[PDB]
């Protein structure tokens, strides 16, 4: 039965990742004067299946300079950890309840640029090295400020426990009371994803296919995958942390329809942001993590702590 | 390579991301067109400057036509010459969309270039009326031009040119004012006006430094 | 357990999706095939060598910097003691030390990469 | 149409629908209906356990209510 | 002004003769609007146009489903258009 | 005559440097961009529905070339050879004799369409309207050799394009 | 026959996955690649009939040959057609690449691409218009449905 | 031999598994390999001699070499272990069988196995390619350009004259 719960959590999420992928060619199309996929089927709705076994029946290369233990290894790990990232997220109710769940989102996530890394490194081609410096830099970019700011949030809910967060904002949505660190957060997971404006690893136009440029066919399929399963997930976590849907525990399918709504205006956010502004640098990137936002985090951060005990306004669950 | 703009060969030699030396390799697309032109007749070889600068084609059509008609001392008629300029200053746009757009897609700006491309297209449409061909129409010769304009052309360049300023200002208002944008290409790049006349620039290359010159 | 067989499923489909990417279609390796891409002209040099890094300073301070996020997550339950005002002062002394050597390397120019 | 790209995501929509839906049916079919017990602190745990226990087909969700005290 | 579009999509599943002759001109075409038909080919091709269209959405053919010798019910192209309707189609000319 | 383009200065006023401090930590100029991206979702696209919807051509347009007829059906070249003299590209092969019944006709009238550089000079140096760029632009091939077009070729087309080609020079030599 | 029946079903399957799914690859030479752009621009949109370019080669499934082939550049050419895992299709476009154009008398330049390259579709044109493109890139999709890879494979 | 070959390419394939499974380890056969382009020449000239009609000819290499040592050189010019273990007759087949059951292109076959292990005839009434005007290429020239794409990233680079030719047994 707990197998039946597995199946029917990771197979709806790689259908909607299929389908986030002619969405998102659809608005890319609209918001530039086009249509996008509208062919092959009707509105394009066949067009990921196509895409998928197009690519699935392709000849994969392996590089005559390449690791070939790691080169394997990368994509493998990508996909499953973009799939495990999903359990503990309640919706209402989580697959897999912990105590601390965020830091397991914080833990795996970190794991997960290992993937890019290791990727870059086993394909033995400078452009695909380039990106993969270029991960490090940008994981050394983002993470203090985003556990920061995670923590700076959590200070309102009393616990790590994601389905507190539902409880919490029982009556107002989190954002109402922190919203600079909204903006901070949604910054940063644009950063995490390597999302537009901040997708440096790919580097499309200044490095050809930067980290996954010698993969090809299925596994290079894979790394697809795994990049728009984080983005939904992000969003998802995005929606739960600052959004809060109200829970009804005799109709958990409100909840249920109302955090799916949220999350696909965050993740069409998304995709509006990537179409409207130009790339950075990344050493811009790296100053604008550290100067701007991290002095500000920090601040608030102090802000928070002191906060609910000047209000007498601390959480419970010790 | 996208934005190598073409076929170029560029061995570039980097400390980490910093680069300290550009070798510009080139001749990837030498065709040897001045021997060509050396078989042909003077009327033979104008299409070769279509092919030239194939983002501005009636300029090059021009230069080659006025070089001719100075060897030949012989003038255009009026007419010709006023199409002539107006021909040249839709060029002059047609360039200009396609510097600026593709400038902001290796930057990373993927949208103006859709929104300009259209416009791109009705001024291809301007050249096939007048010439038949949408982008090396070779009417501009060294006598004025090919074919006189069709009874309903200026109207529809009328119609154009209404309503280009507003695509410029939608233009303007994604890239001018963005701190991306301008992040990523202000003091980027930065030449004096003397080492620009000396290194033989031209054009806006000697504009943006100052040097009041323009042709 | 339930973890564990969470991990084991998702490792075992993205293994399956690798065999069937690497045995269902026709395999036609030839050595300019295999050959390493650097935009159609051969590299000079090789890929493993040493690549340097500009940020290296700001790489050592994350380090540092990591573990004092260490130090702060237990924060949520410290704030449920009887003696807030100790750990009030604990939790802001910390982090005007941490923003005290932000400002140190930010006035070294520890921040600004090696050119 | 912009109103064409809504199908694919009503599509998107309705897979993501499915995870959360699912995951509450399965515990509710799973825990006699109702609402599968949670057990963050070792308390709730002894709770369960002692649940189990009394209700004589090894199950925490059977319910023995004021008809088994006689 | 919402239900004025939902009618005129309903009038336009009903103007292609029905559901079944709408999803065949979904799926040839891809395409719904309904014209005023301008003629007919000797091979089966049919004209339509729309003023209220933009320029170069306003003219249109549905191609027809055999020409001389193969089934053409899904494989198309722009070189079955015969010349005179060549000339019409393609704006060279504005008389049928 | 001159302008600058960059030679402005902000205003040191509390309001403005509130404005600007605002702007810095609100991200309105970015708002704006998504705000223009945003207007234009919602406008109709300018894609047509190809092949269904074709582009825009004129009665100048140059295409696949094609050689004419008088309309008793006898041919309208006459091997003066000035299209070949003309070209700039080499594309095109003549020889010629004197008919069974003395007419001055050719033998071989080859066109290289891959070396065919579509300048349309040889129509301008036709005397007699034999040699034209018709209409048509869709005839793509699955080899090399079905573009190396001979007499008969051209001859076929000449007689497939006639009642475009007509219609399209009565439309066009009060120009020329 | 049942083994008939059902390897002409996948073959049908997989010849419209891949004529469905067409990326080519960011390449382009000269005067060409200016209609090829066009074509990917709004009126034309070739992305909505499933072709996008990617940079990368090992990403790509067609070639598109937009501009003269000169000699410094035909082993640059060749070198990246090599680096395309199959199945992959080349569409030769322009005189220049047909056959050489303008250029075919020329010292530096090759006399079209297929003596470098093997080429499925031609297109005609200096340059061919972005309509015309897009009917050649339409003809290798028709072609592409017709192959009979699976049917030939049960036959042997 | 060549770079598409069935011969040098087989024997290559044989190193996945572990060790390379010889009948009586190779030591009872006897080879006499022959380049791709010599033969494509020969059929060429025989094509332009007027004098090639009815004769047969037998188009063979320059040197004779035992099993052994011709995989031994195979496996040292790729830079891979070489782990030769007998494999008796019957066995082999077996395994032969086994492989054939495949609807692709067989790994191997019973077939296959005889004529790997069957000894190159010697028909010295025959005219060969040195009829013809073709010098025949030796293997030592030509197996670089066949095994270098089976050698590891870490011997990619090694040339052609480090790997000291093996053995031949000639008269
Ligand atoms: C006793 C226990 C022994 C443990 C063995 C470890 C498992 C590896 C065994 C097979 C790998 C070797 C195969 C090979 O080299 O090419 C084969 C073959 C040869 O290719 P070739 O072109 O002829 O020649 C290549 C050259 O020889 C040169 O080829 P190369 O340069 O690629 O060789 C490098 C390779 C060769 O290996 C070796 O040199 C010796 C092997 C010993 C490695 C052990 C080191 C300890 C590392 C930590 C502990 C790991 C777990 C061990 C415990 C096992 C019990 C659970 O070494 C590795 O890459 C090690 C990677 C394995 C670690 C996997 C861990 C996953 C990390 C995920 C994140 C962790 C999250 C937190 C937890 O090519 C292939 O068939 C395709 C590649 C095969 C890859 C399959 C998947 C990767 C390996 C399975 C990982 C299992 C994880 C569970
Ligand atoms: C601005 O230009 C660009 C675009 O715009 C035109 C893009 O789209 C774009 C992104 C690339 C696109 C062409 C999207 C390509 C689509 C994917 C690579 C295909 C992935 C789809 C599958 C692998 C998903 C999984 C397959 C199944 C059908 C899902 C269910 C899984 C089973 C186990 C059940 C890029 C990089 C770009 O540069
Ligand atoms: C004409 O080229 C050739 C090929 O083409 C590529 C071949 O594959 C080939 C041999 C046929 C196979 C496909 C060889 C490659 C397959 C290997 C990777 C076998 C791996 C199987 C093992 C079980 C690996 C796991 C190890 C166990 C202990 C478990 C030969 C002989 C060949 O000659
Ligand atoms: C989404 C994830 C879950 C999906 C669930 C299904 C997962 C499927 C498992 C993954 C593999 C899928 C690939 C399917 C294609 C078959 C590949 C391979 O297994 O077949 C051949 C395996 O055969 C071997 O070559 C030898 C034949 C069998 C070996 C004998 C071993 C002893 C078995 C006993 C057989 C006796 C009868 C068996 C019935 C009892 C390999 O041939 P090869 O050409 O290299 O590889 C290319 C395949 N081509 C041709 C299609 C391109
Ligand atoms: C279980 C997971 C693994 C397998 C995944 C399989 C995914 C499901 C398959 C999706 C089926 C949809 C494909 C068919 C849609 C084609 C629509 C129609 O148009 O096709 C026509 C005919 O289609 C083809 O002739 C046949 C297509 C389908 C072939 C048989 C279906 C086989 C399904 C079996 C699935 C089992 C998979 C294998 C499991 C191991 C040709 O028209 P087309 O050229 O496009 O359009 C012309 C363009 N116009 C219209 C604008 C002018
Ligand atoms: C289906 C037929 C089954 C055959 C099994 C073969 C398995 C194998 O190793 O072969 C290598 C095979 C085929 O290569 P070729 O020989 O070049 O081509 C074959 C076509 N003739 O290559 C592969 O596809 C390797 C597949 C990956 C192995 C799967 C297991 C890997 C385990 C990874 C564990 C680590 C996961 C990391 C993330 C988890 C961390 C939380
Ligand atoms: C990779 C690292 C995996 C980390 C897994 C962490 C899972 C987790 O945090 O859940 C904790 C969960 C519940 O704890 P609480 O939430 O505090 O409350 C429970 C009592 N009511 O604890 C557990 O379920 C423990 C179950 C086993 C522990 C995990 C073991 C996994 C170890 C992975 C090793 C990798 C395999 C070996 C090779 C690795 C690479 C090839
Ligand atoms: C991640 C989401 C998608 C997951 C992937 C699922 C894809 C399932 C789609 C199945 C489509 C059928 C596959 C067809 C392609 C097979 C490979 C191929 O085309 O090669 C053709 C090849 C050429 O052979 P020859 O002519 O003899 O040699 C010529 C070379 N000298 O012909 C074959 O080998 C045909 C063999 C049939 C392959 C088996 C297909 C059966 C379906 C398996 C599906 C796997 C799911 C598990
Ligand atoms: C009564 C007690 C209350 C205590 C005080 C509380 C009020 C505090 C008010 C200030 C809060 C401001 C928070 C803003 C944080 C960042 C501000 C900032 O300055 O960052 C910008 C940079 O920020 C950005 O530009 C973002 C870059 C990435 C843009 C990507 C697309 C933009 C996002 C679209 C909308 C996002 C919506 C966010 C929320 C979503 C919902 C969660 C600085 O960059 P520069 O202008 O170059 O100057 C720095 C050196 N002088
Ligand atoms: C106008 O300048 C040019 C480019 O920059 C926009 C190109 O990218 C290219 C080629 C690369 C793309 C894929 C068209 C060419 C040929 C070119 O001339
Ligand atoms: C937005 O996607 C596109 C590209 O990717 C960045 C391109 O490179 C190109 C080719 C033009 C550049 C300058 C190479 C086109 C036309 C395009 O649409
Ligand atoms: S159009 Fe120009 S290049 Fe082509 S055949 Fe005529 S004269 Fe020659
Ligand atoms: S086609 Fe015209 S110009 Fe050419 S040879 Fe014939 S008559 Fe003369
Ligand atoms: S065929 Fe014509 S348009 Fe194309 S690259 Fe050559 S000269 Fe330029």
């Amino acid at each position: 039965m707990f197998m039946i719960n597995i199946l029917s959590l990771i197979i709806p999420i790689l259908l909607a990742v299929a389908f986030l992928t002619l969405v998102e060619r659809k608005v890319l199309g609209y918001m530039q004067l086009r249509k996008g996929p509208n062919v092959v089927g009707p509105y394009g709705l066949l067009q990921p299946i196509a895409d998928a076994l197009k690519l699935f029946t392709k000849e994969p290369l392996r590089p005559a300079t390449s690791s070939i233990s790691m080169f394997i290894i990368a994509p493998i790990l990508a996909l499953s950890l973009a799939l495990t990232m999903w359990v503990p997220l309640p919706m209402p109710y989580p697959l897999i309840n912990m105590n601390l769940g965020v830091l397991f989102m914080l833990a795996m996530s970190s794991l997960a640029v290992y993937s890019i890394l290791w990727s870059g490194w086993a394909s033995n081609s400078k452009y695909a090295l380039i990106g993969a410096l270029r991960a490090v830099a940008q994981t050394i970019s983002y993470e203090v400020t985003l556990a920061i700011i995670l923590l700076s949030v959590l200070l309102m809910n009393g616990s790590y426990t994601l389905s507190t967060l539902i409880t919490t904002q029982e009556h107002i949505w989190m954002i109402f009371t922190s919203w600079p660190l909204a903006m901070m957060w949604f910054i940063s997971t644009l950063a995490e994803t390597n999302r537009a404006p901040f997708d440096l690893t790919e580097g499309e136009s200044e490095l050809v296919s930067g980290f996954n440029v010698e993969y090809a066919a299925g596994p290079f399929a894979m790394f697809f995958m795994a990049e728009y399963a984080n983005i939904i997930m992000m969003n998802a976590f995005t929606a739960i942390l600052f959004l809060g849907a109200s829970h009804d525990p005799h109709t958990p399918e409100l909840y249920t329809i109302n955090f799916v709504l949220k999350t696909l205006a965050l993740t069409i956010t998304f995709l509006w942001i990537r179409a409207s502004y130009p790339r950075f640098r990344y050493d811009q990137l790296m100053h604008l993590l550290w100067k701007s936002f991290l002095p500000l985090t920090l601040a608030l951060c102090m802000w928070h702590i002191s906060l609910p005990i000047m209000t007498a306004s601390i959480p419970p669950q010790s | 390579h996208p934005a190598a703009h073409g076929v170029l060969r560029l061995v570039m030699e980097l400390s980490g991301e910093m680069v300290r030396k550009c070798d510009p390799h080139i001749g990837l697309l030498h065709r040897g067109t001045e021997k060509l032109i050396e078989y042909k007749t003077y009327l033979q070889a104008l299409p070769y400057f279509d092919r030239l600068d194939y983002v501005s084609m009636m300029c090059n059509e021009q230069a080659y036509s006025l070089a001719v008609e100075k060897l030949l001392n012989i003038q255009p008629p009026p007419r010709a010459q006023w199409i002539r300029v107006l021909f040249g200053e839709i060029t002059r746009l047609l360039n200009h969309i396609m510097a600026v757009t593709t400038h902001a897609l290796d930057i990373g700006a993927m949208t103006p270039f859709f929104w300009m491309f259209e416009e791109r297209e009705k001024m291809f449409e301007f050249y096939e009326r007048v010439s038949g061909a949408r982008m090396h129409a070779a009417y501009i010769r060294p006598g004025g031009v090919h074919q006189d304009l069709p009874l309903g052309l200026l109207d529809d360049i009328y119609e154009f040119s209404k309503n280009f300023s507003f695509r410029i200002d939608e233009l303007e208002e994604m890239l001018t004012n963005n701190r991306i944008w301008r992040n990523r290409t202000v003091d980027i790049g930065v030449v004096t006006a003397e080492d620009a006349l000396n290194y033989g620039f031209s054009g806006v290359m000697l504009r943006g430094s100052g040097i009041q010159w323009d042709l | 357990m339930n973890i564990m067989l969470t991990l084991l499923t998702n490792v075992t489909l993205a293994s399956l999706l690798v065999l069937i990417a690497f045995w269902l279609p026709q395999l036609n390796a030839y050595s300019e095939k295999t050959s390493p891409y650097e935009c159609g002209f051969d590299p000079m040099g090789s890929a493993r060598l040493p690549f340097s890094m500009k940020f290296f300073l700001v790489a050592i301070t994350f380090l540092l910097f990591d573990l004092e996020i260490a130090l702060l997550l237990p924060l949520p339950w410290a704030s449920q003691t009887n003696n807030l005002k100790t750990m009030l002062t604990m939790a802001l002394f910390l982090l005007i030390l941490l923003a005290a050597s932000l400002a140190y390397e930010w006035t070294q120019k520890g921040l600004e990469w090696a050119e | 149409m912009w109103f064409e790209i809504l199908p694919g995501i009503a599509v998107m929509a309705a897979c993501l629908f499915i995870p959360g839906m699912a995951t509450a049916h399965i515990h509710k079919f799973t825990n006699g209906g109702k609402e599968k017990r949670v057990a963050h602190f070792s308390y709730q745990w002894n709770l369960m356990e002692r649940d189990r226990r009394i209700s004589g087909v090894n199950r925490y969700h059977v319910t023995k209510g004021l008809e088994n005290i006689d | 002004e919402l239900v004025q579009v939902l009618r005129r999509g309903l009038q336009q599943v009903s103007g292609h003769g029905g559901l079944r002759g709408y999803l065949r001109v979904l799926f040839r075409a891809n395409d719904v609007r309904v014209g005023t038909l301008v003629g007919e080919d000797k091979y089966g091709n049919k004209y339509y146009e729309d003023n209220k269209q933009f320029f170069g959405r306003h003219r249109w053919v549905i191609y027809t489903t055999e020409m001389n010798g193969r089934d053409t019910f899904w494989d198309v192209d722009g070189s079955m258009v015969p010349p005179e309707w060549h000339r019409w189609l393609h704006c060279m000319t504005d008389d049928p | 005559t001159y302008k600058f383009v960059n030679m402005r200065e902000p205003s040191m006023d509390m309001k403005s440097v509130t404005d600007r401090a605002a702007q810095t930590l609100l991200w309105t100029e970015l708002v704006r961009g998504l705000g223009m991206t945003l207007s234009y979702l919602f406008r109709e696209p300018a894609t047509i529905n190809y092949p269904f919807e074709k582009g825009p051509l004129s009665p100048r347009f140059r295409g696949e070339h094609a050689l004419r007829r008088y309309p008793s059906g006898e041919e309208r070249c006459i091997a003066c050879k000035l299209c070949e003299a003309v070209c700039p590209a080499q594309a095109i092969t003549i020889e010629a004799e004197p008919r069974a019944d003395g007419s001055r006709r050719t033998t071989r009238y080859d066109i290289d369409m891959t070396k065919c550089i579509y300048c349309g000079f040889c129509q301008e140096a036709c005397p007699v309207d034999a040699i034209v760029e018709g209409p048509n632009f869709e005839f793509s091939t699955e080899t090399h050799e079905e573009l190396l077009y001979n007499k008969e070729k051209l001859l076929n087309n000449g007689d497939k394009w006639e009642a475009e080609i007509a219609a399209n020079i009565q439309a066009d030599y009060l120009y020329r | 026959s049942r083994g008939e029946y059902v390897v002409a079903k996948l073959d049908d399957l997989v010849n419209w996955a891949r004529r469905s799914s067409l990326w080519p690859m960011t390449f382009g030479l000269a005067c060409c690649a200016v209609e090829m752009m066009h074509m990917a621009a709004p009126r034309y949109d070739m992305d909505r009939f499933g072709v996008v370019f990617r940079a990368s080669p090992r990403q790509s499934d067609v070639m598109i040959v937009a501009g003269t082939l000169t000699n410094k550049m035909a082993p640059a050419l060749r070198k990246v057609y090599d680096q395309m895992p199959e199945p992959r299709y080349v569409v030769s476009m322009g005189s220049c690449a047909n056959g050489g154009g303008y250029y075919h008398y020329s010292y530096s330049v090759v006399r079209g691409c297929d003596r470098i390259v093997p080429v499925d579709i031609y297109v005609p044109g200096c340059p061919p218009t972005a309509e015309a493109l897009l009917y050649g890139i339409l003809q290798l999709q028709r072609k592409i449905k017709r192959e009979k890879r699976l049917r030939i494979w049960y036959r042997r | 031999f060549g770079r598409e070959d069935r011969f040098l390419n087989y024997f290559a394939s044989m190193r996945w598994f572990g060790g390379v499974p010889l009948i009586s380890l190779g030591k009872e056969t006897v080879k006499q390999p022959v380049y791709i382009v010599d033969v494509s020449k020969g059929i060429i000239n025989a094509i332009k001699d007027p004098d090639a009609k009815g004769k047969t000819f037998a188009f063979v290499g320059p040197n004779r070499y035992l099993l052994f040592d011709l995989v031994q050189y195979i496996f040292a010019v790729a830079y891979r272990p070489f782990l030769p273990y007998p494999l008796p007759h019957f066995a082999y087949r077996w395994v032969g069988r086994l492989f054939e059951v495949s609807p692709f292109e067989p790994w191997t076959t019973r077939d296959k196995v005889e004529r790997v292990h069957m000894s190159d005839m010697t028909l010295p009434h025959l005219p060969g390619l040195e009829d013809l005007g073709i010098q025949a290429t030796p293997l030592e020239l030509k197996a670089i350009e066949v095994l270098r794409r089976h050698r590891t990233y870490r011997w990619l680079t090694s040339e052609m004259e480090d790997v000291k030719p093996a053995k031949t047994v000639n008269i």
